[PDB]
């Protein structure tokens, strides 16, 4: 299957309520680590890779991030300056990471942000760094001088898939899980709309469609947000707000499909409080 | 694992 | 920048009455991070949340959830209240689907 490695640094100037500096690292766009700057330390979130990397691994990753915290804390004051703010609250945002397909083919991208909003990112096709603005011109003049995509493209397609790798080894049973929708059709009184619900499933793809009579219906239909629940799968609903009287001439099904799995419900389904 | 923050802005 | 926190109150399964389920609050779209989330029970705590650790997706919009073991009956209502910077705290009730 599909798999990808990623990092996202959250750096913040002047807040309080969480650290100055967080880091998650994610298989699958699932936590597997942590770190922030309170602690100091980078530490296990699943099983898989606790069992299977020793203190070695935590120290390393550790000075690594240490090194991070460090080099955010200079970034986010220049970039303030540039901008002309020397006060307040300011983030520091930085992503990157990895993908590896059935292909065997490769992908990574490597991206910084500030105040939630563009600042560079890397073309590793070029070699080059986009600048969103001309405060940020000043970076990509800096680092292609540097040699800093050298270092990065060479992290995002050797390094990062090696890690990548042996981690969909070490997790092989949890990433390459299939777990299939409970699917419930909804109806809170005999005349509200109907809500077809999505629940318990992983991966995240989905797809939830209307039925009338037997076809595919795309009037009247409020599909909802991927959602996520508290174990690693997702939910999703779809609403169709039709009178119940289109509800007696008519025959609407829900259709949910997932994987290499389809469910189907109609009104014979529906569950209710009322 | 994470790769070094390399270089400041 | 500053961006309002989109709220969402939903249950794991669907949410009928007398059947154990989970509590979700999820929480995105708040800009700069300082937050805090809570659910309760009749504007009562429950206790043993759990709070995902703050984290993006690629357009840098930040989210986080919290969640909690509960077990719906009539009358009851659950609430998440958020608390984003110096902004008032502000309260989301759930609502079932069925």
């Amino acid at each position: 299957g599909t798999h990808s490695l990623k990092y996202v640094y959250t750096g913040v100037s002047r807040g309080i309520d969480f650290p100055e500096f967080t880091a998650v690292g994610m298989v699958d766009d699932g936590q597997f680590m942590y770190f922030d700057s309170n602690s100091m330390k980078a530490v296990p979130k699943t099983e898989w890779i606790r069992q299977n990397e020793g203190a070695d691994y935590w120290d390393r990753q550790t000075q690594v991030l240490i090194g991070a915290h460090q080099v955010f804390k200079d970034s986010i004051q220049i970039v303030m300056e540039r901008f002309n703010q020397s006060k307040g609250v300011h983030t520091w945002q930085n992503m990157y990471g990895c993908e590896l397909n059935d292909d065997g083919t490769t992908q990574g991208f490597y991206q910084y942000a500030y105040d939630g909003e563009d600042f560079v990112s890397l073309d590793k096709n070029t070699l080059t760094w986009t600048a969103a603005n001309p405060q940020a011109v000043i970076t990509k003049h800096k680092w292609e001088a540097l040699a800093v995509a050298e270092q990065n493209k060479g992290y995002l397609e050797n390094t990062c898939i090696e890690w990548l790798k042996k981690y969909v080894a070490y997790g092989k049973d949890t990433l390459e899980r299939k777990v299939s929708p409970q699917v419930s059709l909804l109806q809170k009184d005999p005349s509200s709309p109907v809500t077809c619900h999505a629940t318990g499933f992983y991966p995240s793809g989905v797809t939830i469609t209307w039925q009338k009579n037997g076809q595919d219906h795309d009037e009247d239909v409020d599909l909802g947000e991927l959602l996520p629940n508290e174990d690693g799968s997702f939910q999703r609903m779809s609403t169709l707000n039709v009178g119940p009287d289109e509800w007696k001439n008519n025959r609407f099904s829900c259709v949910v499909e997932h994987q290499d799995k389809t469910i189907r419900k109609t009104e014979d389904d529906i569950i209710t409080n009322f | 694992f994470a790769n070094f923050c390399l270089m400041m802005i | 920048r500053q961006s309002d926190p989109k709220v969402q109150v939903y249950s794991r399964n669907p949410g009928e009455y007398g059947k154990a389920n989970v509590l979700i609050c999820y929480v995105s779209g708040f800009h700069p991070p300082d937050i805090t989330i809570q659910l309760l029970k009749n504007g009562v705590e429950i206790p043993g949340s759990t709070q995902t650790d703050l984290a993006f997706e690629e357009g840098w919009q930040f989210h986080l959830t919290k969640y909690v073991d509960f077990l719906p009956q009539p009358g009851e209502e659950y609430t998440c209240r958020v608390r984003h910077m110096s902004s008032p705290t502000k309260s989301y009730t759930w609502e079932p689907d069925m």
